[PDB]
């Protein structure tokens, strides 16, 4: 009963997981964070508010495709990866 | 297949619905519910990082030239198309007809909920949506595939550097101990042997054989899992009534302390040998998702020496298609 | 001098990283507390009462005669066995898991350590060069140094060279032009080279390759050993 | 054509079983004689 979360936190979010309330939604694509279904990461941002968003999978690319046209490299670079197992 | 569909359970109304001597009873007991729920939870945390390791791959977003001429080869039957809400393959939108006859029910909401799934829902058998989205996971694969046309392994191996379609594929014709001639001189009936073979693809999968049954059998196995719990419910157990309310009115408390003991007893049983059996089910359900992952990057992000994996003969190429629970690899 | 310089920038850094507050050390930090966490559940277990008047044997034993202390007893030794077939069905089950971790180690250790793999993303991300193992509690550190190329640019490309009426194909390399003149170079790194017999095939004639270019190719034989 | 550059020559023809006498054609001294 006592159990209400004010009268109305923040704008109530209806998703595909369920009913979202305390947070408000952004149309910024950030990366994730505490996730919520069908692809929405909760994240603390700014003052500072909870906000929920829609995933972006990774920056955009377009390789210059073209007929003759190939790339060499120049440059090279050492790599060294820890891997736990 | 990769991932199989997650599911609640309400263990405190499952026990009993509408009886708050039975809360009391069951208190009691101590505690088989966080056990159980931390394994579900812990279930479908392991079902959404099938997925993304499966799928999130790639950290750059590519997108094919406007131009779809390369080489000649067809590539129209596996890209994806604006024309339609979904940019799915028409392939895709093929698999997602065949498997869509068995479903988690693409509703959720309750408001059509007044009739399977609510039957079970009202049991306290709920279903988690999926993290990722059939959109995002037809993102992954399309920006897969324009990577690999675009570059070939380059982009697998770090920056992607564009290189012509012919050429690329006369160095993979080298790396299989065939000179770059054969193929520089036999070109456009390769490009039509390929043509052919992508278009009988099409008619292979939208025949009525279908060879999906491997994605099939997780969703049935699920659903049996759930009717078989369901239907556990009505057992009498030894006991006089499985009604609470008749087993109650119809009783003394003395007795009836031990009569829902009983019932109490029977339920947990049920519930934890169905909870061992999603257990040994995400075991290989795990497994399949690992041996994919494995594959997809050994054959897709680049050339493969190894006898039987990317497909049967001398490995040229392996396309990925985002499936329902599964994904599609085509071995050239 | 300046391959030595990176790596020993890159294994400092290693340092760093590890010394830095988000341990990686997820995986075997969750096999631990897994077990902790059932331990402890385990444990708990015996306070609960499974139906009986107390949870105590000796209790019971002196406030209850045998006739149905025979039962309460009984109950609670099934409810006690229920407690550790689960708990030993959870630990094979896990079994299983560590089983099949240990293999892939072992696998990667063989293909890793013991040589060079040129399998794609398995002993670390790019071109796989050797690999360190690291001994770790109830598990092991992989050190994979790989080949990460940089600073690429573009030069015009041909599949093919016509000199007299046949083509001429690269040995082991690319044509590449910025221009002017055609070089062959290799294809993981930019060293553009004179045309030759030596360096190309002839194949045939050049009317049937698509995109071939019309360029002369040098002889290092007769010009100079012409006595 | 089994020329001097399609092949490379390792030891004699009395160690091998099966080696078959035939003639290996020599790209450099009939034509470029001058
Ligand atoms: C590849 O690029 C790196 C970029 O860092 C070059 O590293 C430089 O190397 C020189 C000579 O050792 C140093 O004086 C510079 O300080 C380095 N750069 C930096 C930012 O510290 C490297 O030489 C390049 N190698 C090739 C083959 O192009
Ligand atoms: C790849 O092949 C498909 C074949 O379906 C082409 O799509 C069209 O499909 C319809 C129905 O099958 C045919 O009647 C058309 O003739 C096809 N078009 C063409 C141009 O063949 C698709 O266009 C092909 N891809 C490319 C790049 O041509
Ligand atoms: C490679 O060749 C292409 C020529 O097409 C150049 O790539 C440019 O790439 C950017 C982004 O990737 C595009 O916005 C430009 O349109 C491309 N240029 C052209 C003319 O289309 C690039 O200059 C060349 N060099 C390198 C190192 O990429
Ligand atoms: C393409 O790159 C090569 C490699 O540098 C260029 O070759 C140079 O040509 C000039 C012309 O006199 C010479 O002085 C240099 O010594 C050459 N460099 C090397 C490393 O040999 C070439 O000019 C570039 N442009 C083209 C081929 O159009
Ligand atoms: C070759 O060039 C034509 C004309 O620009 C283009 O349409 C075609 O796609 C190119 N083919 C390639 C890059 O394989
Ligand atoms: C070969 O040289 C002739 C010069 O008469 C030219 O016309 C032709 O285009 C050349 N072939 C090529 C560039 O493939
Ligand atoms: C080739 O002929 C010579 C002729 O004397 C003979 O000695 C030699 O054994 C022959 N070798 C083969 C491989 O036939």
């Amino acid at each position: 009963p006592t159990w209400r979360v004010y009268s109305t936190g923040s704008n109530v979010f209806q998703t595909r997981a369920g009913c979202l309330i305390g947070a408000e939604y952004v149309n910024n694509s950030y990366e994730c964070d505490i996730p919520i279904g069908a692809g929405i990461c909760a994240s603390y941002q700014t003052s500072q508010s909870i906000i929920a968003y829609t995933m972006s999978l990774g920056a955009e690319n377009s390789v210059a495709y073209s007929n003759n046209s190939i790339a060499i490299p120049t440059n090279f670079t050492i790599s060294v990866t820890t891997e736990i197992l | 297949p990769v991932s199989m569909t997650k599911t609640s359970v309400d263990c405190t109304m499952y026990i009993c619905g509408d009886s708050t001597e039975c809360s009391n009873l069951l208190l009691q007991y101590g505690s088989f519910c966080t056990q159980l729920k931390r394994a579900l939870t812990g279930i479908a945390v392991e079902q959404d990082k099938n997925t993304q390791e499966v799928f999130a791959q790639v950290k750059q977003i590519y997108k094919t030239p406007p131009i779809k001429y390369f080489g000649g080869f067809n590539f129209s039957q596996i890209l994806p198309d604006p024309s339609k809400p979904s940019k799915r393959s028409p392939i895709e939108d093929l698999l997602f007809n065949k498997v869509t006859l068995a479903d988690a029910g693409f509703i959720k909401q309750y408001g059509d909920c007044l009739d399977l799934i609510c039957a079970q829902k009202f049991k306290g058998l709920t279903v988690l949506p999926p993290l990722l989205t059939d959109e995002m996971i037809a993102q992954y694969t399309s920006a897969l595939l324009a990577g690999t046309i675009t570059s070939g392994w380059t982009f697998g191996a770090g920056p992607a550097l564009q290189i012509p379609f012919p050429m690329q594929m006369a160095y993979r014709f080298n790396g299989i101990g065939v000179t770059q001639n054969v193929l520089y001189e036999n070109q456009k009936l390769i490009a039509n042997q390929f043509n052919s073979a992508i278009g009988k693809i099409q008619d292979s999968l939208s025949s009525t054989p279908s060879a999906l049954g491997k994605l099939q059998d997780v969703v049935n196995h699920n659903a049996q899992a759930l009717n078989t719990l369901v239907k556990q419910l009505s057992s009498k157990f030894g006991a006089i009534s499985s009604v609470l309310n008749d087993i109650f009115s119809r009783l003394d408390p003395p007795e009836a302390e031990v009569q829902i003991d009983r019932l109490i007893t029977g339920r947990l049983q049920s519930l934890q040998t169905y909870v061992t059996q999603q257990l040994i089910r995400a075991a290989e359900i795990r497994a399949s998702a690992n041996l994919a992952a494995t594959k997809m990057s050994e054959c897709v992000l680049g050339q493969s020496k190894r006898v039987d994996f990317c497909g049967k003969g001398y490995h040229l190429m392996s396309f990925p298609q985002s499936a329902p629970h599964g994904v599609v690899f085509l071995h050239v | 001098k300046l391959i030595a310089n990176q790596f020993n920038s890159a294994i400092g850094k290693i340092q760093d990283s590890l010394s830095s507050t988000p341990s990686a050390l997820g995986k075997l930090q969750d096999v631990v507390n897994h077990n902790a966490q059932a331990l402890n559940t385990l444990v708990k277990q015996l306070s609960s009462k499974f139906g009986a008047i107390s949870s105590v044997l000796n209790d019971i034993f002196s406030r209850l005669d045998p006739p149905e202390a025979e039962v309460q007893i009984d109950r609670l030794i099934t409810g006690r066995l229920q407690s550790l077939q689960t708990y030993v069905t959870q630990q094979l089950i896990r079994a299983a898991e560590i089983r099949a971790s240990a293999n892939l180690a072992a696998t990667k250790m063989s293909e890793c350590v013991l040589g060079q793999s040129k399998r794609v993303d398995f002993c670390g991300k790019g071109y796989h060069l050797m690999s360190f193992p690291q001994s770790a509690p109830h598990g092991v550190v992989f050190l994979h140094v790989t080949y990460v190329p940089a600073q690429e640019k573009n030069f015009t490309t041909a599949p093919a060279i016509c000199h007299d009426g046949k083509a001429h194909f690269p040995r082991e390399g690319v044509f590449v032009s910025n221009g002017t003149h055609w070089f062959v170079t290799q294809r993981n790194f930019y060293e553009p080279q004179i045309i030759t017999t030596d360096n190309t095939f002839v194949s045939g004639n050049c009317d049937v390759v698509i995109g071939i270019v019309n360029n002369t190719v040098y002889d290092p034989l007769q010009p100079e050993l012409d006595s």
